[PDB]
């Protein structure tokens, strides 16, 4: 066994090794291994992406106008976010400016995704780490009603309703066909909600599974379908016609009425179901404000997102702030430049890829995606991994760093960046939220904090949906209908050689697509995706990524039941298809 | 009464098919899971992880050997000894073969499982291979699309539960009910196609009147799916209705049929 020091952690692979493969209730394929000491405390954590498809390779030789459709298929969970990054990147390379309505609609698409992706994560993915579903069977329906009504004005709270939900769960379980609940961690000492709260949460899990389907109707109006809506380089394809012949063939007042109806319902659900549930999880699980800190008190990164001035990606335009903090120095939020070769670099010395020199990091404009499955000395064989060898190559995920620093990205990262840039709304919201839980600010920098920030962001995004919709309606009232710029649609109008960067904040964090065009075709296309940052393997200095750091130092009650590991990993909302692409 | 056991596994995929499934408007995915089937294994939704998840998989395929439906999303890569997709430390293809062996029938959800989809597009770095090229001794129903329509997925499920039989299929294994006709055979813009009324560039006067998208590269004329009739997301829209031509996403090899914006070459 070996031991070394990095980022204030002691990485020690002595002691019992635990393996969790597959990681479930994530998107895609992940393996996690840890070592635990004699006190059942994690002294080593190993994050492994167990899939690869090679979109960066597939994109070579494609028409830049087609790229968004290919890269959208990086992920069907954060569906649309790669298409947005792609059209931004191609427009940046070619020198295309889109009309205001196109930008507004794109912002709507992204805010819709944030609302949907965050809501479903909270209930369908992370929910069962916090809610003991089987324990809901012991709840008193009247006490459940009283609890729900004490937390929220949400209408659906009658004793009869909770009794009906409980009875349906009873009948579901009674025949022994437990489906998704089979062989779960129910009864684990870390489940701390009373039975009434478990029934309330389970009822809401079902309500959210039903309701999420409605949110994406906004993507269907503007983008044709969800998952995987359509886009164009130059704007959006959803031509608008309000008051002219043929409005039946376009985005018209009836289509806009539908969108408005969805926005209102989405805000209602997030504000009155998700938000109180998140705060309730906080109230009953305060020790988790001190677990899973990882890099969140050291290094956090946001590119920023939601440009409110069309075609302006500067600080004054982006509604969601960008910046970087390193070395725990939150008094100095640093500017980020995605073209600077000394800023974003990816290392592969611990990943399954070939570089000419694996001891150096490559900026994505110099990126290489040459897969090389080489696990070295596992316990087992090349096709039977019993234990990954984290001293060599152990993942399909590349290792991104910012100025050589390992960074956390995502809702907690963004919240910290906005807070410390002095965003008045963020400061007010965060302060009020931590006050309600009687926790210090530092309590946000934790597994519990990731979940709270995600809920906060869903609420923020639902509000922004109305803001963007009102912006769109204002343009229409002023007779501004344009949704596409086609001046540079034809390849004959393009520079022979150009490159561009498209960036945004996907639900899970900082997303960038770097594209180089030559002779009308994609010459290079490199993606660095939020889960690539968070699920990163180690670098040449042995520095650990966000997941590995968040797992470090964690006490497990029952080693063979990895509930604490799942809680912390799920708090980041891992998307492994995104991470590996 | 007991519900039919369903094991849902995932190879190389983006998860769009699982996401489409939960968009179902009728029956709601909630009601499918609670009342119509027993979804006994599913990496994206199940409580159990790691060894607990392995135990569920093993127990279900053993106890219900010959009696469960296998749902597959994504596909096996043959490159790097199958280690482009790793499950429980071993090639995904081993899990696929074990699950397929005990299944009564297999549902290949989406273009990935049916044909290959994006990872199989040129140059196919991982040698991603559709299910029917690996599993050759089992009924496989192909339900292609990237992803398939939510209410088509749930209709196919309810058909099988209600009628206690597999749907009748075309020569490619696609259900006739939803894949028997072309997008272009039921497209509400066909009047414009026939009149030679075409969008020529984005957001032109033609686009604002909902003219035909053929000259913008619509692949509707060569694509079989239900999008132009059943539509998407509780009948709200479909690609063409919202102004973009069909990409051809339900058809084998659609990524490598030239640019999405190049016109269909030979209209059948
Ligand atoms: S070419 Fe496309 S838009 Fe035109 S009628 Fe056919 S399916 Fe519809
Ligand atoms: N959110 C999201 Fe998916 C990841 N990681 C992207 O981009
Ligand atoms: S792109 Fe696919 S979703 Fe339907 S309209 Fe064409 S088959
Ligand atoms: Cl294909
Ligand atoms: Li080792
Ligand atoms: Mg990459
Ligand atoms: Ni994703």
């Amino acid at each position: 066994s070996t031991q070394y020091e990095t980022q204030g952690y002691t990485i020690n692979n002595a002691g019992r090794r635990l393996v969790v493969d597959p990681i479930t209730r994530i998107e895609g394929h992940m393996r996690c291994e840890v070592n635990i000491n004699d006190q059942n405390v994690i002294t080593n954590a190993v994050s492994c992406g167990t899939m690869f498809r090679g979109l960066e390779i597939i994109l070579q030789g494609r028409d830049p106008r087609d790229a968004w459709a290919f890269v959208e298929r990086i992920c069907g969970v954060c569906t649309g976010v790669h298409a947005l990054a792609s059209v931004y990147a191609i427009e940046d390379a070619i020198g295309i400016k889109v009309p205001d309505n196109a930008n507004i609609i794109r912002n709507i698409m992204l805010a819709t995704l944030w609302c949907h992706d965050h809501l479903v994560h909270f209930y369908q993915l992370a929910g069962m780490d916090w809610i003991d579903v089987l324990d809901a069977l012991k709840a008193d329906p009247r006490k459940t009603s009283e609890l729900a009504q004490s937390l929220s004005s949400w209408p659906k709270s009658s004793p009869g309703y909770f009794f009906d939900v409980q009875n349906r769960l009873k009948k579901f379980v009674e025949g022994g066909q437990l489906g998704i609940f089979r062989n779960g961690y129910w009864g684990h000492p870390q489940y701390k909600l009373p039975p009434e709260a478990n029934l309330m949460g389970f009822a809401h899990y079902l309500e959210a599974l039903d309701f999420q389907r409605e949110i994406v109707k906004i993507h269907a109006v503007f983008g044709g379908k969800n998952p995987h809506p359509n886009w164009i380089v130059g704007g959006m394809p959803c031509a608008i016609n309000i008051d002219e012949s043929g409005a039946v063939g376009a985005v018209n007042m009836e289509r806009l009425n539908l969108v408005q109806s969805i926005i209102t319902r989405t805000a209602d659900f997030i504000n009155n179901v998700m938000i109180p549930d998140a705060l309730a999880i906080g109230q009953f699980n305060k020790p988790w404000s001190e677990i899973g800190t990882g890099l969140s008190d050291k290094c956090v990164l946001s590119y920023g997102a939601f440009p409110d001035i069309a075609n302006d990606f500067g600080e004054k335009s982006l509604l969601m702030p960008g910046g970087a903090v390193i070395n725990g120095d939150f008094n100095n939020v640093l500017p980020v430049d995605l073209v600077d070769p000394q800023q974003v670099q990816e290392f592969v010395d611990h990943a399954w890829y070939r570089y000419p020199n694996d001891q150096v990091g490559r900026h994505p404009f110099d990126g290489i995606t040459d897969p090389w499955y080489n696990p070295g000395d596992v316990k087992g064989s090349d096709t039977n991994i019993q234990q990954l060898n984290e001293q060599e190559r152990y993942s399909w995920i590349k290792a991104p760093r910012w100025r050589g620093n390992a960074m956390e990205v995502g809702p907690l990262a963004r919240t910290l960046i906005a807070y410390h840039k002095g965003d008045a709304a963020t400061v007010e919201s965060v302060d009020r939220m931590m006050s309600a839980l009687n926790l210090p600010l530092s309590g946000i920098q934790s597994t519990l904090g990731r979940i709270l920030c995600r809920a906060h962001e869903a609420q923020w995004a639902a509000g922004k949906l109305q803001y963007f919709f009102d912006k769109l309606m204002t343009n229409l009232k002023n007779g501004n209908l344009a949704t596409a710029s086609t001046e540079k649609w034809e390849p004959a109008t393009w520079p022979t050689e150009c490159r561009g960067v498209g960036f945004t904040e996907a639900p899970r964090g900082a997303l960038g697509h770097w594209a180089a065009i030559r002779d009308g075709k994609i010459d290079l296309y490199q993606c660095v995706v939020p889960t690539t940052w968070n699920a990163s393997p180690r670098d040449p200095k042995g520095q650990i990524g966000a997941y590995e750091a968040a797992l470090m130092n964690t006490k497990m009650a029952i080693p063979e039941q990895p509930l604490e590991i799942l809680r912390t990993l799920h708090s980041f909302d891992p998307c492994l298809a995104c991470s590996t692409h | 009464k007991p519900r039919i056991p369903v094991v849902w596994i995932h190879g190389l995929e983006c998860t769009c098919c699982t996401e489409s499934f939960i968009r179902s408007a009728h029956p709601l995915a909630k009601d499918v899971i609670l009342s119509l089937i027993s979804l006994d294994y599913d990496d994206t939704l199940m409580a159990a992880a790691g060894t607990q998840a392995e135990e569920v998989f093993e127990d279900i395929i053993t106890q219900y050997n010959g009696k469960y439906i296998l749902a597959v999303e994504g596909n096996p890569p043959l490159g790097e000894q199958g280690m482009f997709c790793i499950s429980s430390g071993r090639p995904f293809i081993e899990k696929l073969k074990r699950a397929a062996a005990g299944a009564s029938a297999i549902i290949a959800w989406g273009t990935c499982a049916s044909w290959g989809c994006v990872q199989a597009a040129r140059p196919n770095p991982t040698q991603a291979t559709p299910i029917d090229k690996v599993i050759t001794d089992k009924p496989i129903i192909k339900v292609p699309g990237c992803p398939p329509i939510p209410d088509v997925m749930s209709a196919i499920i309810t058909y099988m539960v209600t009628f206690d039989r597999l749907p009748d299929v075309d020569r490619m294994g696609r259900p006739l009910m939803f894949y028997g006709q072309r997008i272009h055979d039921k497209c509400y813009r066909r009047a414009h196609f026939d009149a030679g009324e075409f969008v020529q560039s984005w957001d032109d006067d033609a686009a604002r009147k909902g003219y035909c998208l053929y000259k913008m590269g619509c692949k509707g004329p060569t694509t079989y799916n239900a999008c132009s009739s059943t539509r998407w997301n509780d009948g709200v829209s479909f690609p063409i209705q919202s102004g973009h031509g069909c990409l051809g996403c339900a058809e084998n090899g659609f990524w490598d049929r030239g640019s999405f914006y190049s016109r269909v070459v030979d209209i059948p």
